[PDB]
C-alpha cells in the first residue's frame, strides 16, 4: 500500500518525460525546462559558464538556451514577419502591379 | 523603456500571456487578459504621443 | 579614398558613435 | 500602398527537457523475498527520487490494481513530497477488507 | 563523548572591516558586457565582521554558538584543514530537525536527521610518528539519531591533516541562504599570502549546492579540528592544541546592487546603491563614470 502526502515543503518525487528530438533552422515552437517560446534554433559560438543555463540580452529578452541532454548553446532569433506592399502604375494607365 | 514595459503585472497575477491562458479556465481568465490589454494599450498611446 | 567624403565629413562620421528586429519592432 | 502583414507560422514541432538517471528502486519492495508479517508491517520512505509509476502498471501482471484517489492515468504528471510504502502478506479473501 | 573541555584564555570579541566582498551570482542567467541592477540579499560594503581566532600561543581556540538572522557570509583563513564543517538548527536537542553539513575524514556527509548533539561538539585527530597517518580518534559531535528525511554521501577522499606553521595560503569563502523551503550554498577558493585581515580584492561567488530540506533554521555553529598529540599529556578534557586558524563571520541584509558583467559572463565589479551619494548617483545613471554637473 502506498501513501502520497503534501505539506508546506518542497516536492521531490515525480517523473516527467519529453525526450523529443530537436530540429534546427525551422520556425519551431520550443519548450525547454520551464521556459517556452517560438523561434528558429541555430548553433552558436557563445560561451556559457558551467553553471549558467540560458543567456539573455538588454531589455531582458531570451537570446540563447542550453539543452539538458547534450549541453549545447543554441541561439534564438524571432520567426520572420513583415508588411506586404503593392506598387501600381495607376489604374487608368495599366492593370499589372508589383509586390514588395 | 517601451520594450521593458512589456513585462509588468498591471494588476494581473502573471505577466506572461501563456501562463494565464493555460493554468486557468477561459471564463475567468478573460479578466486578466483584459487587464493586460488595457495596460499595454495605454503604454503604446503614451509612446506614440 | 573610401566612398567620396571629404576629410571633414569623414571626421564627422567617425566621431558620431551609434534596437533590432524584436517582437513587433521594425526599422 | 501598404495592404497587410505576413507572418511565418510554426511547424508545430516541439523541443525537449529531459534525462532521467536516478530512478527509484521500486524493485526493492516488489521483488523482496520475505515481505513482512501483518502486524510488523513496514514503513518505507521514498523521497528525493524520480519514480516511473507508468511502467509499474502499464505493462505488468500485478492483479488488483485499485488505485484510490487520482486516476491511474495522468498519474506521472503529479508530484508529491514523500512516499510511504507498507508491505505485508495476508490471506486471499482479506484483500477486500483493506479499503477506506 | 561530550568531554566538556576547558582552559581557554578569555578575551573580548574583536572586529574587522570587509572591503567589497560577498558578491554572488543571484541566478543562472548569462549576460555579456552589460550592467545589471539587482535587488536581493547582500553583505553591505565596508561592513563590520566578527573575527574568531584559534592559536595556542594561551590555548585560545574560539567556537561559540551564533544567531542566523537571514544569511551568513563565512570566510575561513587557514592552511591545514583545521576548520571542518557546520551545524544548523533551532534547538539542537534531538527534539527538532537539524542539518549537519560536515567535511568528515572520508566523505562530505550531509544529513537532516535529529541528533542529540554534545554541548561542546568537535572533531579531532591523534598524532604519533609510528603510524604516519593522523588517525581520527574523535567523533564527538552528537550522541543519537532517531529518524531522518534526507541524506547524502560524496566520493572518498583524504586530507593532508598536517599542521604546518607557515603563513596562510588559502582563503575559502561561503555564503549560506535558506528561503522558500530551500537551502543554498555558494562557495569559492582563492590562494593568498597574508598574516592578518582580508586582502582587498574582488572575487565573485559561484553557486555550489541547492537542497530541498525545508527546515527552520535560527541557530548556527561551526566545527573545527583538534590535533591532539602525546606532547600534550592529560585526559580527554585537558590535552590538546589548536594549531593556527581563524574565521570571519558577517551578515546579510536586503539591498540593491549594480553588477558589471564582462564579455565572458563573469562579474568583475559591483557598486552599492546606498553607501555614498556618489554611489547612489552611479546607480541612478547606470554607469560607473559620471561627468561634471548636477
Ligand atoms: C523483479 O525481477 C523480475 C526479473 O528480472 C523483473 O521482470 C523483468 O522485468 C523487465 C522489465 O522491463 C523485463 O524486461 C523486458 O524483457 C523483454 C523480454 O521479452 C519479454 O517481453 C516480450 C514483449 O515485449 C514478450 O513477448 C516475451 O515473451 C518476454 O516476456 C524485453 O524485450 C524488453 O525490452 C523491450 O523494451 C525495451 C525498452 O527500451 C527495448 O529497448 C527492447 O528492444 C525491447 O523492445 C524488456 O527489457 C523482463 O523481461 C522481466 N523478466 C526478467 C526475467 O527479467 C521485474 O520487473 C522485477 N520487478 C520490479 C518491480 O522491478
Ligand atoms: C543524459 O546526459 C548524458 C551526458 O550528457 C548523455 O550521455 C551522452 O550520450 C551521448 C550520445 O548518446 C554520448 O556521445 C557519444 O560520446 C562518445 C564518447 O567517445 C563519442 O565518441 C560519440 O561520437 C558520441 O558523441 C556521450 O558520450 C554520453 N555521455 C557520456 C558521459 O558518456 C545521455 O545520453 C543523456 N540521456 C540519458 C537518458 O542518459
Ligand atoms: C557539560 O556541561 C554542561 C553544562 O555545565 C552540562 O549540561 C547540563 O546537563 C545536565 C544533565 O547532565 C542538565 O540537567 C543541565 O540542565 C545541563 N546544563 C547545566 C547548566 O547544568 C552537560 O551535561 C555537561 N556534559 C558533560 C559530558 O559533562
Ligand atoms: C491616366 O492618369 C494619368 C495620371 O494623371 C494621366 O497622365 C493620363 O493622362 C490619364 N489617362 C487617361 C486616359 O485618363
Ligand atoms: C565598526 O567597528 C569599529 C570598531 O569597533 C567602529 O569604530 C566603527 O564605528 C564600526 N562601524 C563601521 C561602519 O566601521
Ligand atoms: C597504529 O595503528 C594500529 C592499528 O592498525 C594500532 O594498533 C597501533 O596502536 C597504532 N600505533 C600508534 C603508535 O598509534
Ligand atoms: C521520528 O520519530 C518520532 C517518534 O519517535 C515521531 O514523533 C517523529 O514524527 C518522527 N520524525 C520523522 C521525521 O520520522
Ligand atoms: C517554522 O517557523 C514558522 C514561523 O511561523 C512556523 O509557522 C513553522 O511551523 C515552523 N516550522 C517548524 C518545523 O517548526
Ligand atoms: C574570454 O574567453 C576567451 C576564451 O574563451 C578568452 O580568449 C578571452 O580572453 C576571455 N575574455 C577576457 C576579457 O579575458
Amino acid at each position: 500500500v502506498l501513501s502520497f502526502e503534501l505539506l508546506h515543503a518542497p516536492a521531490t518525487v515525480c517523473g516527467p518525460k519529453k525526450s523529443t528530438n530537436l530540429v534546427k533552422n525551422k520556425c519551431v515552437n520550443f519548450n525547454f525546462n520551464g521556459l517556452t517560446g517560438t523561434g528558429v534554433l541555430t548553433e552558436s559560438n557563445k560561451k556559457f559558464l558551467p553553471f549558467q543555463q540560458f543567456g539573455r540580452d538588454i531589455a531582458d529578452t531570451t537570446d540563447a538556451v542550453r539543452d539538458p541532454q547534450t549541453l549545447e548553446i543554441l541561439d534564438i532569433t524571432p520567426c520572420s514577419f513583415g508588411g506586404v506592399s503593392v506598387i501600381t502604375p495607376g489604374t487608368n494607365t495599366s492593370n499589372q502591379v508589383a509586390v514588395l | 523603456t517601451l520594450v521593458k514595459q512589456l513585462s509588468s503585472n498591471f494588476g494581473a497575477i502573471s505577466s506572461v500571456l501563456n501562463d494565464i491562458l493555460s493554468r486557468l479556465d477561459p471564463p475567468e481568465a478573460e479578466v486578466q487578459i483584459d487587464r493586460l490589454i488595457t495596460g499595454r494599450l495605454q503604454s503604446l498611446q503614451t509612446y506614440v504621443t | 579614398k573610401p566612398s567620396k567624403r571629404s576629410p571633414i565629413e569623414d571626421l564627422l562620421f567617425n566621431k558620431v558613435t551609434l534596437a533590432q528586429k524584436f517582437n513587433g519592432l521594425t526599422v | 500602398y501598404q495592404t497587410s502583414n505576413f507572418r511565418v507560422q510554426p511547424t508545430e514541432s516541439i523541443v525537449r527537457f529531459p534525462n532521467i538517471t536516478n530512478l527509484c528502486p521500486f524493485g526493492e519492495v516488489f521483488n523482496a523475498t520475505r515481505f513482512a508479517s501483518v502486524y510488523a508491517w513496514n514503513r518505507k520512505r521514498i523521497s528525493n527520487c524520480v519514480a516511473d509509476y507508468s511502467v509499474l502498471y502499464n505493462s505488468a501482471s500485478f492483479s488488483t490494481f485499485k488505485c484510490y484517489g487520482v486516476s491511474p492515468t495522468k498519474l506521472n504528471d503529479l508530484c508529491f513530497t514523500n512516499v510511504y510504502a507498507d508491505s505485508f502478506v495476508i490471506r486471499g479473501d482479506e484483500v477486500r477488507q483493506i479499503a477506506p | 563523548q561530550c568531554v566538556n573541555l576547558t582552559t581557554r584564555t578569555q578575551l573580548p570579541p574583536a572586529y574587522t572591516n570587509s572591503f567589497t566582498r560577498g558578491v554572488y551570482y543571484p541566478d543562472k542567467v548569462f549576460r555579456s558586457s552589460v550592467l545589471h541592477s539587482t535587488q536581493d540579499l547582500f553583505l553591505p560594503f565596508f561592513s563590520n565582521v566578527t573575527w574568531f581566532h584559534a592559536i595556542h600561543v594561551t590555548k585560545r581556540f574560539d567556537n561559540p554558538v551564533l544567531p542566523f538572522n537571514d544569511g551568513v557570509y563565512f570566510a575561513s583563513t587557514e592552511k591545514s584543514n583545521i576548520i571542518r564543517g557546520w551545524i544548523f538548527g533551532t534547538t539542537l536537542d534531538s527534539k527538532t530537525q537539524s542539518l549537519l553539513i560536515v567535511n568528515n575524514a572520508t566523505n562530505v556527509v550531509i544529513k537532516v536527521c535529529e541528533f542529540q548533539f554534545c554541548n561542546d561538539p568537535f572533531l579531532g585527530v591523534y598524532y604519533h610518528k609510528n603510524n604516519k597517518s593522523w588517525m581520527e580518534s574523535e567523533f564527538r559531535v552528537y550522541s543519537s539519531a532517531n529518524n531522518c528525511t534526507f541524506e547524502y554521501v560524496s566520493q572518498p577522499f583524504l586530507m593532508d591533516l598536517e599542521g604546518k606553521q607557515g603563513n596562510f595560503k588559502n582563503l575559502r569563502e561561503f555564503v549560506f541562504k535558506n528561503i522558500d523551503g530551500y537551502f543554498k550554498i555558494y562557495s569559492k577558493h582563492t590562494p593568498i599570502n597574508l598574516v592578518r585581515d582580508l586582502p582587498q580584492g574582488f572575487s565573485a561567488l559561484e553557486p555550489l549546492v541547492d537542497l530541498p530540506i525545508g527546515i527552520n533554521i535560527t541557530r548556527f555553529q561551526t566545527l573545527l579540528a583538534l590535533h591532539r598529540s602525546y606532547l600534550t599529556p592529560g585526559d580527554s578534557s585537558s590535552g590538546w592544541t589548536a594549531g593556527a586558524a581563524a574565521y570571519y563571520v558577517g551578515y546579510l541584509q536586503p539591498r540593491t546592487f549594480l553588477l558589471k558583467y564582462n564579455e565572458n559572463g563573469t562579474i568583475t565589479d559591483a557598486v552599492d546603491c546606498a553607501l555614498d551619494p556618489l554611489s547612489e548617483t552611479k546607480c541612478t545613471l547606470k554607469s560607473f563614470t559620471v561627468e561634471k554637473g548636477i
